[PDB]
């Protein structure tokens, strides 16, 4: 039942920016930590970041300066604005919840799991920047 | 770690003005057996499920045992307005919470039983002034101010007693009533459940 | 800088119904206690309820089954719902908050007053009922 | 009741990740004593004022103390971003908190000094999938989970550490990096407070 959906994919000029969307599904609170990342075909996945509830957030370090990350705690979702997004940019966007210390619960239900011993995959998107 | 729920099953339990608070951490519980002990009369919950407590797992488990009469069962929760919500026991209602209402078998020697069942009418402050009145009414997960000044186990019904409070406490009396329900044959008691979310979450699992 | 103010009173016809507020002004959250209260001229003071912020309200008899009182909590103000008013109703209304367990604070400056051995009462609001 | 500060100004202070909290409850505090025993070179409070927690009765106060270099002031803060704050010490701010930097004097004595300041670069969780990389940010009020594979002390700067972790846990790998800043001729250390609003009982409280 719980999973993460991406959005904002899709083509860009170059030079352009784009802010892409993680929404949660079947978690009314996250303690945990939500991360991008991104893997372009022929390459390996690169973390671009991992953020926390607070705002407290990690860059790679090569997304320096481009790459942002935040997060709504109500309305689950975790964004990744990229700008000065160039060709070699073009890969697909994925995001995780999980790994992470915190807890993920629904308070409707009474459902709880521990971020500690369990992680969820997003399915992806695609960003095709373009000259 | 298994959680221990045995300082319930050993003793004459408190009257509900002076609850039992057990507060499990890091251990693990198999609430079925528990109850399995007892013959269970309700077992309602607000914010949680029976049943979502035994299949997830929560940062804390906290159970609060008392002799309940179940001629007052409705008067237990905050649904129902009168003394044993505005001045006895109050769980934090918007929190998940559970309140059982159960019969303790014959079988169950070490639960004795009390003389009578008692509760608080009213706990409330005269002033400096010797007239004004400020009802003290119950703040959650806490007890009465007036546990001090008001009896384990009131002897007559509509018994009242009274304290000075001294001039620092800004003054003036505490004043507080009692009131006695008969014992039935068979101890009837309350339990609150009340668990938390946290950021650990693995503290009390079931199984 | 602490103070109660009651507003919503003043002259109303016999089986008339009025709404009366009392408004904190230096503190941002109150988990005290808040009461009503009606003093007569050459008369005593009498309590009409008294409400804490889960809305747990105790009822003076005499009062009950017409009175109301209701907290806001964000707007820091206690109403009284007076109904089927009789000219022996007419009285000053004054509000309390203290001599209770809970504390007054402001969280911008970090005032804190423990209600044990504070409390601030009020001026009061006349509601005189005739015929 | 006086409060006990006692703790802290006896032995080395440890190091930032492995920082030691006293919280004190039912005390009356002077602050400024405590202060006076050190030189204060930096006192910045954030939803509160150094001079209403003289001033005011709250809840709890809750100090955290380590061996912090005056060189990574900004670092602190979570205002600034970097190691300390993501992988270090990271208080509960948006409530009430204070962060005070000091220089031990000559006469203090009972406080001694590390050999070094050292500081967790990165505390992250590699997976089994080789999914690699999900940084562990550290939580507010708690310790980094890389402080059971970092040296209280590190040897050198740039060193890495790693732990296995359990298939129950998930697999994979717990990795983490030191970074190492030089002593000063006199221990400058960091300070933590966070006080609670509270609700009843406002315990701690100015003498």
């Amino acid at each position: 039942q719980v999973q993460l959906q991406e959005s904002g994919g899709g083509s860009v000029q170059t030079g352009g920016s784009l802010r892409l969307s993680c929404a949660g599904s079947g978690y009314t609170d996250n303690s945990c930590s939500m991360g991008w990342y991104r893997q372009a075909p022929g390459r390996e996945r690169e973390l671009i970041g991992t953020i926390i509830s607070d705002g407290t957030t990690y860059y790679s370090d090569a997304v320096k300066g481009r790459f942002t990350i935040s997060l709504d705690n109500a309305k689950n979702t975790v964004y990744l604005q990229m700008n000065n997004l160039k060709p070699e940019d073009t890969a697909m966007y994925i995001c995780n919840t999980g790994w992470s210390q915190g807890s993920l619960v629904n308070r409707t239900t009474g459902w709880t799991r521990d971020c500690w011993s369990f992680g969820i995959w997003g399915q992806g998107t695609q960003v095709t920047v373009s000259s | 770690v298994e959680c221990d729920f045995s300082p319930l099953l050993s003793g004459t339990p408190p009257q509900v003005y002076n609850f039992k608070r057990l507060v499990f951490t890091n251990c693990n519980y198999n609430l079925t057996k528990l109850l399995s002990l007892f013959s269970v009369n309700d077992f309602t919950c607000s914010q949680i499920s029976p049943a979502a407590i035994a299949s997830n797992c929560y940062s804390s488990l906290i159970l609060d045992y008392f002799s309940y009469p179940l001629s007052m069962k409705s008067d237990l929760s905050v649904s129902s307005a009168g003394p044993i919500s505005q001045f006895n026991y109050k769980q934090s209602f918007s929190n998940p919470t559970c309140l059982i209402l159960a019969t303790v078998p014959h079988n169950l020697t070490t639960i004795t039983k009390p003389l009578k069942y008692s509760y608080i009418n009213k706990c409330s402050r005269l002033l400096s002034d010797d007239r004004t009145e400020v009802p003290q009414l119950v703040n959650a997960n806490q007890y009465s101010p007036c546990v001090s000044i008001v009896p384990s186990t009131v002897w007559e019904d509509g018994d009242y007693y009274r304290k000075q409070l001294s001039p620092l406490e800004g003054g003036g009396w505490l004043v507080a009533s009692g009131s006695t329900v008969a014992m039935t044959e068979q101890l009837q008691m309350g339990f609150g459940i009340t668990v938390q979310y946290g950021t650990d979450t693995n503290s009390v699992c079931p199984k």
